[PDB]
Order: C-alpha cells, then structure tokens, then sequence
C-alpha cells in the first residue's frame, strides 16, 4: 500500500489475503478438533469425578 | 551522446535527495513503465541505492 496504487496493490493484496485466510482456517479447523478431543477428556473427568 | 546497447552505461545514484515528479511528468518521455512500483507512489518512497 506504500509501493503500489489501488489498481495494481489489488492484484498482490488478493494473494496475501487468500494465502493468510487459508492460513487461518487451517488453524481454526485444527482447534475444533483438538477441542473436540479434550472435551472428551473433560467428559472422562467428570465421570471419574 | 548515449552507450551503445551492448556497451550499456550504467551509473550509481546515492546520498541525496531525489524529486521522480521532475522526471515523470515531464511531457518529453514517450514510455515510462514502472513494474513493482507505482510511478505516483514512487516519490514518496525511499531507497538504499
């Protein structure tokens, strides 16, 4: 955004945007599955209690 | 008197100031492509050589 106007700044800022979402839901997806598999330990630990 | 193409001068501007409107809005020029930088945003940008 300091090197490039908006005409051509649009073209590399889809990119970093795609790249860095795809990025981010891969974490989220890994976190629901991680806390999928700690809930059932929660669900363990309540029945052991 | 220019370089010929294949003996291609080559000069080192450093440790100063620059205005790119001078040059860029000069109406002598016929051609005046930028590629990874804007020619408007260039004058407001900095380098190390």
């Amino acid at each position: 955004l300091a090197r490039l106007d908006k005409v051509e700044a649009e073209v590399q800022i889809d990119r970093l945007i795609t790249g860095r979402l795809q990025s981010l839901q891969t974490y989220v997806t890994q976190q629901l599955i991680r806390a999928a598999e700690i809930r059932a330990s929660a669900n363990l630990a309540a029945t052991k209690m | 008197r220019f370089a010929s193409v294949y003996a291609w001068n080559r000069k080192r501007i450093s440790n100063c100031v620059a205005d790119y409107s001078v040059l860029y809005n000069s109406a002598s020029f016929s051609t005046f492509k930028c590629y990874g930088v804007s020619p408007t945003k260039l004058n407001d940008l900095c380098f190390t050589n």
